[PDB]
């Protein structure tokens, strides 16, 4: 349920 | 002004924050610097240790067999005169220097040489860390860091974001109302044994092309230009970009790297990238560049 900011933006 | 500071670990984020404190907040008093003495010693110690351990793996001999005993004593002893003596002699050895010159093959603090070459000053019983010493220190920043300051009638809220994981909710409050984003890149990472420079490009890519930053100023800080200029003299850019056909001058190589990052922008006609070449530890350079960044925010 926690993620880096990169994967957060890379979300579709 | 809500400012976001992003970039891979060790690209220079916390150092810039320190510069903001120095330039717009009253700087580092002599007593504040005294608090960094332990970190300076710790950084110095781990640096020389990293170089010696590398000598073993890379199979590099000392220039003088006598150093073998100093190396042994180093590990046992870890700032006493005793330890300083062991470090000065090891740092001076040609074999150790041989390994140091091959740092691109293992993990070594950027400031390694800075401290080791200044050991005499650092080792003194009444040593007091200078601002440059503090700026040079390496301490991993875990968790978001914030700093406030007023400049040209603007109240800045600067957030230094590392690489920790978090709930989507916290990221939302983090990335909202962002006036500008400064992405830091460690130019000197180009030849480090995917490519560290390419990891960085991947990061920048997601920032630059994200729809929700369409009205956010994207600023690119091509940092560590000073370390880069020194490395480019002996380590070719091809190690990082194998297709590169230019010369190995600081100027061409730097322009190329800049071009590689700016090319990632899929809306060149709509979105502009504000690129700067920086030396995060050089407060005079960070001041000049930040002044320029502030003007672009005013405009
Ligand atoms: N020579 C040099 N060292 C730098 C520069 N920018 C940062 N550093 C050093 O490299 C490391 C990056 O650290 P900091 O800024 O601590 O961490 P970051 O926020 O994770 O990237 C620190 O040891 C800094 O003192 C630069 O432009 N030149």
């Amino acid at each position: 349920s926690r993620v880096t900011w990169y994967d957060f933006l890379m979300e579709d | 002004v809500k400012l976001l500071l992003l970039g891979a670990g060790e690209s220079g984020k916390s150092t810039i924050v320190k510069q903001m404190k120095i330039i717009h907040e009253a700087g580092y008093s002599e007593e504040e610097c005294k608090q960094y003495k332990a970190v300076v010693y710790s950084n110095t110690i781990q640096s020389i240790i990293a170089i010696i351990r590398a000598m073993g793996r890379l199979k590099i001999d000392f220039g003088d067999s006598a150093r073998a005993d100093d190396a042994r004593q180093l590990f046992v002893l870890a700032m006493t005169a005793e330890l300083a003596g062991v470090i000065k002699r090891l740092w001076k050895d040609s074999g150790v220097q041989a390994c140091f010159n091959r740092s691109r093959e293992y993990q070594l603090n950027d400031s390694a040489a800075y401290y080791l070459n200044d050991l005499d000053r650092i080792a003194q019983p009444n040593y007091i860390p200078t601002q440059q010493d503090v700026l040079r220190t390496r301490v991993k920043t875990t968790g978001i860091v914030e700093t406030h300051f007023t400049f040209k009638d603007l109240h800045f809220k600067m957030f230094d974001v590392g690489g920790q994981r978090s709930e989507r909710k916290k990221w939302i409050h983090c990335f909202e109302g962002v006036t500008a984003i400064i992405f830091c890149v460690a130019l000197s990472d180009y030849d480090l044994v995917m490519n560290r420079m390419h990891e960085s490009m991947k990061l920048f890519d997601s920032i630059c092309n994200n729809k929700w930053f369409t009205d956010t100023s994207i600023i690119l800080f091509l940092n560590k230009k000073d370390l880069f200029e020194e490395k480019i003299k002996k380590s070719p850019l091809t190690i990082c970009y194998p297709e590169y056909a230019g010369s190995n001058t600081y100027e061409e190589a730097a322009a190329y790297i800049q071009c590689q990052f700016e090319d990632l922008n899929k809306r060149k006609d709509t979105k502009e990238i504000y690129t700067h070449f920086t030396c995060a530890t050089d407060t005079k350079n960070v001041q000049f560049v930040f002044d320029a960044v502030t003007d672009v925010i005013i405009k």
